């Protein structure tokens, strides 16, 4: 849910945006106690969004 | 003693029983007592108001009789004129006199004392066929002066009784007994049962016709009571066999007083005239009472002796019925010729021949039609049928009361028993000639709505009624056959027309008259589908066919509840294409299935399971094929299928159970739908398989990432997740379904009290009390699984079910688990987590109640606690509370090892589908429950005594032990004698929530007590107590001027209670009433200061060194 | 209305009460003063015929059967609340606005309770709502000495007749309201047998001595029946009337400061 | 003095409710509004009544009345 | 009646000239203020005829600049307002009376003071 949430962030107001970082960081980590492997699809998978923002422009 | 107030009568009641018992003794026995007795006579049993007043007169005079015959001998009441006999006489006279109120309260006064008169035997003996004749005689009077009168109430009880006791005892009526006689049977002779039976036998064929059915009634039922023959018709016709035609005149004495009379009043006298109908309708309802028993054939009266009267009656009908409604043509004589009730005599003559009929027809069968054409004519076929469509057409029938409400009923049975005879064939040419079923539709068309004519009204509903009695006859075609088919399209086109045309205005006469023209079209056959089309009507105004469905909902439920699936399977074919019309109707015969449980629902689970067949037949919905308010609606519809079908079929696969199951799955799949949406069609999951969970899962997950409070309160998402989350709270408490419990678990145990855990945990508390112990025993066991923060799950879920778990299914699942626990008891996080968890479930199961392994585990625990980074404590808590948790039952001694409103709210709402620190709490427990088991002791209060006296010890440590002694005040109250010395300088020099919070509430607690000790016996004590008081009066103030003022009183109370070793300074206490002296106030608290200590009785002032003992009041007057 | 006959009836947190909803209705039927207003940027009348199709329809859906075990044991006890509940509703909302828009059921509303009433002529609830139902029909005048008044009439005499004639029978609370009744009956219906009426008058006088709200109007129906009907025919049982009238007759903050008086603000039988 | 602790824990405010406290005072007094309305109609209903001479029950009555008993009505 | 004797002791009470006839008729005129604040439903109309003669009684008599008719004439202003706060339009003949009296009142000496 905040995978869309950043995806949009970075677009609409075009910033590094080291809050979206530190979201995407939460989205990952809490996974350590849980064994939810569809969410760890859906949360490499915005990994990979991510990754392809951060490509595009300067970060 | 009969009035209309509390205290006045209930004081009345004790004095009018105890003189009621004194006045009968044989000192209080005659001349007193007469009058009495005289006035209990003349109270109540006449008197023209106050029921209260009769009833209570008649139970006081029974008990009266009662304690009379009590303690007064049975040769002094007979020596007396206060006898039971003469009471009884009494009686009979009063009866007998001609006034409504002496027979009335008579009788009622009879009702009263008959409990007790029962059980009298020689009274009885002696006096029952003159009471019976009484109440005879005086019931046929109350029929003569008026029906309505309140003395047939009485007296019918009153004869009730008589059948009681004479059913009751009967051996001594049944012989012949020389018993005194009555007024009937005038001979004189040992009176017997038979005797007085026959006596009313004879007398059979009285005017009062109610009073004579009364008679023939107990007559029938006494006949079995006599001593010889038993009760078939066989006696009755011994009884038959020498009086072959005796009963003509003997058991009907009326027609006429015999024949003549009857001919008599024709020409010439209209109350005479009304005296002969009523005497003939008790001969015909006598015949028809001996007709319907089956005690006497047809024949027996048509052609061994022959009433004439019966003809007679027939050629005033043909004179009198229909055509004679002011004069019966004697020339001789509206309420001034009182045709009132001369209507309602000739409305008896109707119905008891209405009566006469139908008994003949059916008690007789068509072996006997031969006697029906004892008329040759049978006129009544032309009149009666009048009767049927106009009342009004026997004469007047004013008054629309329950007679003529209950007269259709056997309209219908004479129309089927004629239906059953061949003259039904020449009604039918009557019914016919009286209507030509469509000489009416034309007349209907004059537009009948609001301002308009109302005798149209009037004969539409004559006729809709006549052609519903004719329905309930089995008779449709018998006047209107089909026209070119089945289908009867001559009342279908009005109906469409006119509910077309209405407002192409409205009526709620003209709706109730639309709705008899539909349940009339209803009774033709085969307009189920012509309907079906009519309502598909796209013609707008909205739709008209949905707004007649609109106008008639109900009625096209009754309709469409007869068909089961023709016009279903017709909608389902049609929805394709039409979607609101066709869910509302289909809303409408579930909501009137559901509303159908009087008799079965099982026409709803019917058409549930032809809905369930015709499912697949609209593939243009419930799918990305439809709109979501299509999809909405339509899992409105299941929804309501599912509450209204059984959970047992279709719950598992039965059938076409996964064609809508997988599509409910496929629902599910639908992410495209609103969350909120999904949630509520989430709300059926009750109802019920990996597939299932699997798509639970993958559906919320997308609906909480991580966090419940990322979401803003408010935020329209964020209520749509609570929403969501007491959805699914409150189908899992409904369900107990295990997996979902884990689901719920896992997706709340993230974050300490963020998804709102206190439904949670409630919903936990009630589903703990719920299900089989063997469910609760399985669930249990899945959630221990699942376990194996990570704690966060246990901690948050366990403790919830244990606490209230049923204390049987506890036993189960931990002997499931002992060894279990056992050998788990014996990084590194994760072993600290798990033997969490271990104590926190262990503790509450031992909580319960006591194989033998179990000694062991006590040590296995207590060690766990003796080791001696935060999570090291933790675990040392929870070992001690397991430790406290055992210990309350073993070492139990000391040595402990250091409604219809209702049905139609649930109706509407199923048709709207919407229906300060805590670780140390058990050692407090514990505290109390060793109290309870149970100056020194080795209860380790000595110890803890020596643990909290000494200064040197940590002040986390301090502060525990002064909760739990606040909290455990009362149980070392006779030891209080010691505590004072620790707390008083554990309370000196005090110093984690707030100090003062403690201060204060240390100084409460053991200020609560004086008496029990005082700090004086020891200079310490009463040092430190100074001491303590100078630092609260350099504490006390406070903005709030309330506990300020509060801990000002606190001071005042402890001041005075000691009065002993307390010392002033008045050095402090001088600065605080001088202060800066400024303009403002801020020194008037240490004024205050001197009310306390003049709330004391102590000097004044005392220098105890001396501030200047002259000007420190100086600074008073400065203040001042 | 099943909301407001589920809540339980009061005998001699917090809990609310039923009695107070009347008041919303008390504007909710006499709101024409708001709707205009809103109309700005007859429905009454609407309002009006729906609650009496809903009483209509509460009335002959709600069962009232009871048992000897004389003795009042209703077998649906809960029921009985509920219709005890919805009739003090029903008759202390009703004489508020225009029984015109009652007119439409004038005679099947009446004919229908009429039959509920036979059903079981005992249950007092029934006695209360017909007689404001007369009441407001004598508020509107619908009797004038048309077929379905003629029929009106006749119902209504035949059942005073036999109230009147099976009144003597019945006790406290129950024949209370019969003699409301007999009291709140028109002058134009009662003009044939008032004989009848005599004795019941008497002892609705005499009641209403224990109760004052009964003598009270019992009063207004005398004095109405007085001036409306010629004395010819009341003369000879005057010498009845005026004895059981005996009775009524022989018996026998605050300060100087100004606060505006926000308490004057704020706002038996001797009468 | 045992409820000094009670007295304590009750009166104890020293978090900040001043405007609850306010609140709570005007919403007490329009209940108090509600009970007095109550209470002037059950006052308009007539006092209970009193007695003046005790009262036994027996089956056959008593002379055994004093002077007193008789004189007080 | 109380409230009759009071009128004609006050009507009375001013025959002298002295502030000490104002502050007695001023105590009178709060003790009919106490009083007639709370009648049951009779005293009132008693109290309207009273308070017309005593109101023109004032308007023709009084008629001075005098203070001790001025507190005594403003506590009567004050009295009525608070009476026909809560009184009903019964008062209604009388107001128009009153309002020739009152605007008189104000116009004259009133104006001036």
């Amino acid at each position: 849910n905040p995978a869309e949430n950043f995806r949009v962030l970075v677009k609409q107001k075009k910033a590094s945006f080291e809050e979206a970082s530190n979201q995407l960081i939460n989205h990952i980590e809490q996974f350590l106690d849980t064994n939810e492997t569809p969410y760890f699809m859906k949360s490499i998978d915005c990994i990979r969004a991510f990754r392809e923002e951060a490509i595009k422009f300067s970060e | 003693a009969c009035d209309v107030d509390q205290v006045t009568r209930q004081l009345y009641e004790p004095l009018v029983m105890q003189l009621i018992h004194w006045f009968t003794n044989n000192k209080k026995f005659e001349s007193q007592d007469t009058v009495a007795l005289l006035e209990a006579i003349l109270d109540g049993i006449v008197d023209p108001v106050d029921s209260t007043l009769r009833d209570f007169c008649g139970r006081c005079i029974r008990e009266f009789l009662k304690w009379s015959i009590k303690q007064i001998t049975p040769q002094q009441q007979e020596k007396s004129p206060v006898n039971t006999k003469s009471l009884f006489k009494r009686l009979y006279s009063l009866a007998l006199h001609p006034n409504a109120f002496k027979r009335l309260g008579a009788s009622l006064a009879f009702n009263n004392i008959y409990r007790e008169f029962r059980e009298e035997e020689s009274l009885v003996e002696q006096f029952v066929f003159e009471a019976l004749v009484i109440y005879m005689e005086s019931l046929a009077l109350a029929h003569a002066d008026e029906k309505s009168l309140g003395t047939i109430q009485q007296c019918c009880d009153a004869i009730d009784h008589l059948c009681r006791i004479i059913e009751k005892k009967h051996v001594s009526l049944n012989k012949a007994k020389k018993r005194r006689l009555p007024r009937g049977f005038p001979p004189s002779a040992s009176l017997c049962l038979l005797d007085l039976v026959k006596w009313l036998l004879a007398h059979c064929g009285r005017p009062q016709t109610e009073c004579r059915h009364k008679s023939i009634e107990l007559f029938y039922k006494f006949v079995p009571l006599l001593p010889g023959n038993r009760s078939p018709n066989l006696w009755l016709k011994d009884v038959l066999k020498e009086e072959g035609v005796s009963f003509l005149i003997n058991t009907f004495e009326g027609g006429g007083c015999g024949q003549p009379s009857g001919i008599l009043a024709q020409p010439t006298s209209l109350q005479a005239t009304l005296c002969w109908l009523d005497l003939l309708l008790a001969a015909l309802e006598c015949y028809n009472t001996f007709i319907g028993e089956r005690t006497v054939g047809a024949l027996q009266v048509l052609g061994t002796e022959a009433q004439s009267s019966l003809l007679k009656a027939v050629a005033f009908f043909l004179e009198s019925i229909a055509m004679h409604d002011i004069i019966a043509a004697e020339k001789c004589f509206t309420s001034p010729q009182e045709g009132e009730r001369y209507n309602y005599s000739k409305c008896t003559v109707v119905v008891r021949i209405m009566e006469f009929t139908t008994t003949l027809l059916n008690t007789s069968p068509e072996g006997w039609k031969l006697l029906k054409k004892d008329l040759c004519n049978t006129h009544l076929m032309r009149v009666l049928v009048q009767t049927l469509c106009e009342p009004a057409s026997i004469g007047f029938n004013i008054g629309d009361v329950q007679v003529m409400a209950h007269l259709p009923d056997v309209c219908v049975n004479l129309m089927k028993a004629l239906k059953m005879s061949p003259y039904k064939d020449i009604l039918e040419t009557h019914l016919r000639e009286k209507i030509t079923a469509q000489s009416i539709e034309e007349l209907c068309a004059v537009n009948l709505y609001g301002p308009d004519a109302q005798v149209d009204r009037s004969r539409l509903a004559a006729v809709v009624s006549a052609c519903k009695q004719l329905h309930r006859a089995g008779l449709l075609h018998n006047i209107l056959p089909s026209q070119s088919t089945d289908l009867h399209h001559s009342v279908g086109t009005e109906l469409l027309s006119l509910v077309y045309k209405g407002i192409a205005s409205l009526d709620l006469s003209c709706k109730q008259l639309a709705s008899g023209l539909l349940e009339l079209a209803f009774a033709f056959g085969g307009l189920c589908e012509r309907l079906v089309s009519l309502l598909l009507n796209p013609a707008v105004l909205f739709s008209h066919g949905e707004y007649f469905y609109s106008l008639f909902s109900e009625t096209i439920n009754t309709e469409l509840l007869k068909n089961l699936d023709l016009a279903v399977l017709e909608l389902m074919q049609s929805s394709v294409d039409n979607t609101k019309m066709v869910s509302a109707v289909l809303n409408g015969m579930l909501d009137q299935s559901f509303r159908e449980r009087a008799n079965q629902k099982h026409q709803g689970l019917k058409l549930a399971t032809t809905i369930l067949q015709h499912w697949k037949k609209c593939d243009s919905w419930w799918a990305k094929d439809s709109p979501l308010e299509t999809k909405m609606a339509v899992l409105a519809l299941l929804a309501k299928i599912l509450q209204i079908d059984s959970s047992v079929s279709f719950n598992t696969s039965h059938g076409s159970f996964p064609e809508v199951f997988t599509t409910y799955i496929s629902l599910l799949a639908d992410t495209k739908l609103d969350l909120h949406l999904k949630g509520q069609a989430v709300t059926l999951l009750p109802f019920f398989l990996e597939e299932l969970r699997r798509v639970l899962e993958q559906l919320i997950v997308a609906h909480f990432p991580m966090q419940s409070r990322e979401f803003p309160p408010g935020t329209p998402r964020f209520n749509n997740y609570v929403d969501c989350m007491k959805k699914f709270l409150d189908a899992l408490e409904l369900s107990q379904s295990p997996m979902l419990l884990e689901l719920m678990t896992e997706v709340l145990c993230r974050e300490q009290q963020h998804v709102m855990e206190e439904l949670f945990q409630s919903s936990f508390r009630r589903i703990a009390r719920r299900g089989s112990c063997v469910t609760q025993v399985g669930l249990l066991e899945s959630v221990y699984e699942m376990f194996r923060t990570r704690q966060s799950f246990v901690d948050r879920s366990l403790l919830t079910l244990l606490w209230h778990c049923s204390l049987d299914a506890l036993r189960e699942f931990f002997s499931t688990i002992v060894v279990d626990a056992i050998d788990v008891l014996k990084t590194f996080d994760t072993q600290i987590t798990k033997k969490m968890g271990y104590y926190k479930i262990l503790d509450v199961m031992y909580s319960r109640l006591p194989n033998e392994l179990t000694k062991t585990l006590i040590k296995l625990c207590y060690d766990a606690f003796t080791e001696n980074l935060e999570r090291r404590r933790l675990y040392h808590c929870a070992a001690y509370n397991c430790a406290i948790s055992v210990i309350c039952c073993v070492f139990n001694e000391l040595k402990f090892y250091q409604s219809t409103l209702s049905e139609e709210m649930s109706q509407f709402d199923f048709s709207t589908g919407v229906q300060r620190h805590e670780c140390m709490a058990p050692l407090t427990a514990l505290v109390k429950h060793m109290h309870r088991s149970l100056r020194d002791l080795p209860s380790w209060m000595k110890f803890l005594h020596g643990k909290l006296g000494n200064p040197i010890v940590p002040l986390n440590i301090r502060l525990f032990l002064a909760k739990l002694v606040i909290n455990t005040e009362e149980v070392f109250r006779p030891y209080a004698k010691h505590w004072l010395s620790p707390l008083l300088q554990l309370a000196a020099s005090e110093n984690g929530e707030g100090i003062h919070y403690m201060v204060v509430e240390i100084v409460a607690t053991i200020l609560s007590w004086t008496g029990l000790a005082t700090p004086t016996g020891v200079p310490k004590d009463e040092v430190l107590a100074n001491r303590l008081l100078n630092f609260l009066m350099k504490h006390v103030f406070h903005p709030k001027r309330a506990v300020f003022r509060h801990n000002l009183e606190i001071i005042k109370t402890l001041v005075e209670c000691w009065k002993d070793c307390l010392s002033i300074p008045y050095r402090l206490i001088f600065e605080k009433f001088s202060g800066k002296d400024p303009n403002s106030k801020d020194n008037s608290v240490g004024i205050q200061l001197l009310g306390i200590v003049m709330a004391n009785d102590l000097p004044p002032y005392d220098p105890q060194c001396g501030i200047q003992s002259s000007e420190y009041f100086q600074a008073l007057v400065n203040n001042m | 209305l099943i909301r407001i006959c589920s809540k339980p009836v009061v005998l001699p947190w917090k809990v609310p009460t039923y009695k107070d909803y009347v008041d919303l209705f008390r504007h909710l039927l006499s709101s024409d003063q708001m709707m205009d207003s809103i109309l700005a940027d007859s429905l009454n009348h609407l309002l009006y015929d729906e609650f009496v199709k809903s009483v209509l329809k509460i009335v002959e859906k709600l069962d009232l059967t009871l048992e000897i075990q004389a003795n009042l044991h209703p077998a649906k006890p809960k029921d009985f609340s509920a219709f005890i509940n919805l009739v003090e509703f029903c008759r202390e909302i009703l004489p508020e606005k225009q029984a015109e828009f009652f007119e439409p059921w004038v005679y099947s509303f009446s004919y229908e309770l009429i039959l509920q009433s036979t059903r079981l002529p005992l249950i007092s609830g029934f006695y209360k709502l017909l007689s404001i139902t007369v009441r407001n029909a004598k508020k509107i005048k619908y009797f004038e000495g048309d077929p379905e008044k003629y029929s009106c009439f006749a119902l209504f005499v035949k059942f005073g007749k036999e109230v009147a004639v099976k009144m003597k029978q019945y006790k406290d609370e129950l024949l209370a309201s019969c003699l409301t009744f007999l009291l709140s009956l028109p002058h134009n219906i009662i003009e044939l047998d008032v004989r009848a009426y005599v004795p019941a008058l008497q002892m609705a006088f005499k009641l209403g001595l224990s109760y004052t709200p009964l003598a009270e109007v019992g009063l207004n129906a005398l004095e109405e029946w007085s001036i409306y009907i010629d004395r010819h025919v009341m003369q000879p049982y005057y010498k009845d009337i005026l004895p059981c009238l005996d009775g009524y007759l022989k018996t026998s903050f605050n300060k100087v400061v100004l606060k505006h008086l926000k308490k004057t603000k704020n706002l038996s039988l001797e009468e | 003095g045992r409820t000094d602790l009670l007295r304590l824990r009750r009166r104890f405010m020293r978090d900040q409710e001043k405007l609850s406290l306010m609140y709570a005072r005007k919403g007490v007094a329009e209940q108090k509004r509600e009970k007095e309305i109550k209470s002037e109609l059950k006052m308009k209903q007539d006092a209970q009544v009193v007695l003046y001479r005790s009262y036994r029950h027996g089956d056959l009555p008593d002379i055994q009345i004093k002077h007193s008993s008789l004189i007080t009505p | 009646c109380s409230l009759l004797r009071l009128q004609e002791t006050l009507s009375a009470a001013d025959r002298c000239g002295a502030a000490l006839a104002g502050h007695q008729l001023i105590r009178g005129l709060g003790q009919e203020c106490v009083l007639s604040s709370s009648p049951a439903v009779l005293a009132l109309q008693t109290s309207l005829v009273f308070s017309r003669d005593f109101g023109l009684l004032v308007f023709v008599r009084k008629s001075l600049n005098s203070i001790e008719f001025r507190e005594c004439r403003e506590e009567i202003l004050k009295f009525l307002c608070i009476f026909l706060e809560k009184m009903g339009q019964k008062i209604a003949p009388y107001s128009v009376e009153i309002k020739n009296t009152c605007t008189s009142v104000y116009t004259k000496d009133r104006a001036a003071k």
